[PDB]
C-alpha cells in the first residue's frame, strides 16, 4: 500500500533544433604540445601557442 | 550625410544573434512609432 511518485520526464526530438544539453566538462588548455585537440565541434591534431 | 536616397559606401553588415524557432514563414510586417492624439489638430499619425 505504499505510495508511489511515478515521474515520466518525455524528451522531445520534434522538428526544432536541441535546446536542453548536459556538458563535457572538463580539462584544461595545454600549450606547447601535440594535442588532440576539441574546440567546441572543432577537432583537431597539432601544437597550440 | 545624406538626405533621402541610400548612402553610397560599403558597409559589412555584422551579425547580431541566432533564434531556434523551427518554423515556418512567409510573410514580415513593420511596426511605427504614432505619439497619440492630444489637443494638436482623427488625429493620428
Amino acid at each position: 500500500y505504499q505510495p508511489y511518485r511515478v515521474v515520466v520526464l518525455s524528451f522531445e526530438l520534434l522538428h526544432a533544433p536541441a535546446t536542453v544539453c548536459g556538458p563535457k566538462k572538463s580539462t584544461n588548455l595545454v600549450k606547447n604540445k601535440c594535442v588532440n585537440f576539441n574546440f567546441n565541434g572543432l577537432t583537431g591534431t597539432g601544437v597550440l601557442t | 550625410n545624406l538626405v533621402r536616397d541610400l548612402p553610397q559606401g560599403f558597409s559589412a553588415l555584422e551579425p547580431l544573434v541566432d533564434l531556434p524557432i523551427g518554423i515556418n514563414i512567409t510573410r514580415f510586417q513593420t511596426l511605427l512609432a504614432l505619439h497619440r492624439s492630444y489637443l494638436t489638430p482623427s488625429g493620428w499619425t
